């Protein structure tokens, strides 16, 4: 994981 | 650029210089985009004025908290600016330190005055098969520039000044992820998340509670059994290493983006490290390592709340099943992360993963991850195929 997310 | 029809209407001023595809044009060679460099450049490029480039060693505690400090104060943010990634030091040294690693290849920008530590870009070599071509490459991670010192043309200098750090090594590809879109991605993934802990998730606001749904509901929802389910299920020791590299090796030979292990590479990538990685293999009746499961953690600091602070998560790595469905393995992987601590679960969508997802109650994410080839033609693949994780 290199870049972000949250739940959509 | 975030979406990739977005980026049509941009122009890339320094991405129109550098050896890669074109966003619109179809790739149907393999290849290299520029011959290999008779002579290279002895001077490093020139930073702005008060400005100095140096060469971190990470074996000191001090610069490794220098560059530590750096990296949670100025590294990666999501959309809404809530939460930072929170590399731990002794993370770093992980990931930044495998078999052939080069101090030249851990390039820090200094302050004259203070001395103190604005930027920072990195390289580790990798041998990675793209395709039918097996190519010694390197990875670039930790492109960090200061916040006071943002959008003042740093972040090209960087790339130019460890792409000739690596072309002094002979090295002339170069294999990246960033969340950006830029020119050209061989393949996108999607991020996908399990909520451990899902009440923490809700108070920091990580994810809504969903449509017509309750709290007790969700906690219910999300809930997971105790202990893991798979026989003979256990931690990875000294004496598994020659096995779990034999078993990488073999199933990765189906995807089409794929990193080429030694058994030293294999032994520092996934020996179990408390706090960095946790590698899980199984173990037959017969005395028979058949699989393995593993992720690693990466927490990220949680911004403007006043009793959370930080947000422990997991990420899946690598995952070979031969005698144990992928499905099992998996969640006996959430489990393990539960009984951890983690309050979430995020792998991506590559390989076979896109198979368990919704059925482990994974949630899509909203962010996207880009892979990148530099200095290598080839067509893009879908997220099916590709098959590297990086940290
Ligand atoms: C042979 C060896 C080859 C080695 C080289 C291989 C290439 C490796 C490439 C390195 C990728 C490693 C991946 C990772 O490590 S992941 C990188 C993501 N990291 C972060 O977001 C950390 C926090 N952000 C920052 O520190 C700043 O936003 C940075 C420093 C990233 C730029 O903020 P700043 O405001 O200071 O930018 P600028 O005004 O100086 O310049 C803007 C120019 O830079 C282009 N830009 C922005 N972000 C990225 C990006 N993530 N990859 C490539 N390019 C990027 C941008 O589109 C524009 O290009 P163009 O508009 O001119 O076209």
């Amino acid at each position: 994981g290199n870049c972000f997310s949250k739940p959509r | 650029a975030k979406t990739m029809e977005e980026a049509s209407k941009r122009s890339y001023q320094f991405w129109d210089t550098q050896p890669v595809p074109k966003l619109g044009e179809v790739v149907n060679t393999h290849g290299p985009v520029e011959p290999d460099k008779d002579n290279i450049r002895q001077e490093p490029y020139t930073l702005p004025q008060g400005f100095t480039w140096d060469a971190l060693d990470l074996g000191d505690r001090g610069v490794l908290k220098e560059l530590y400090t750096l990296l949670n104060e100025n590294y990666v943010e999501d959309d809404d600016n809530m939460f930072r990634f929170d590399y731990s030091p002794e993370f770093l040294l992980w990931a930044l330190r495998p078999p052939g690693w080069l101090p030249q290849w851990h390039c820090g920008v200094r302050v004259v005055s203070s001395r103190k530590l604005v930027g920072f870009i990195s390289a580790i070599p990798a041998n990675i098969h793209i395709y039918d071509t097996e190519k010694k490459m390197v990875e670039i991670n930790f492109l960090c520039v200061h916040k006071k010192l943002r959008s003042k043309r740093v972040a090209p200098v960087l790339i130019r000044e460890i792409t000739r750090r690596v072309h002094l090594e002979g090295i002339f590809q170069a294999v990246y992820t960033a969340g950006v879109v830029l020119p050209k991605p061989v393949g996108t993934c999607r991020y996908w998340h399990r909520s451990l802990n899902p009440r923490k998730l809700i108070e920091v606001k990580f994810s809504h509670l969903s449509r017509n749904m309750t709290m007790q509901r969700t906690m219910k929802l999300y809930r997971l059994p105790e202990t893991p389910k798979t026989a003979g299920l256990r931690p990875m020791e000294t004496k598994d290493i020659p096995v779990v590299h034999q078993l990488l090796t073999r199933y990765l030979k189906q995807f089409h983006l794929t990193p080429v292990m030694s058994q030293e590479e294999v032994e520092h990538w996934f020996y179990p490290q408390e706090n960095i990685i946790d590698t899980f293999v199984v173990e037959n009746a017969n005395g028979e390592v058949t699989d393995f499961l593993s992720f690693y953690t990466l927490p990220s600091t949680i911004m403007n709340h006043p009793t959370h602070k930080s947000l422990k998560a997991a990420y899946s790595f690598y995952n070979v099943h031969t005698q144990t469905p992928l499905l099992d393995l998996m969640s006996d992987a959430l489990v393990l992360a539960k009984m951890k601590g983690f309050d979430v679960f995020n792998a991506l969508d590559l390989m076979e993963n896109k198979t368990f997802l919704e059925k482990l109650k994974f949630g899509i994410g909203d962010g996207n991850l880009q892979y990148y080839l530099y200095n290598w033609k080839c067509p893009s693949m879908g997220a099916e195929k590709v098959g590297l994780v990086l940290q």
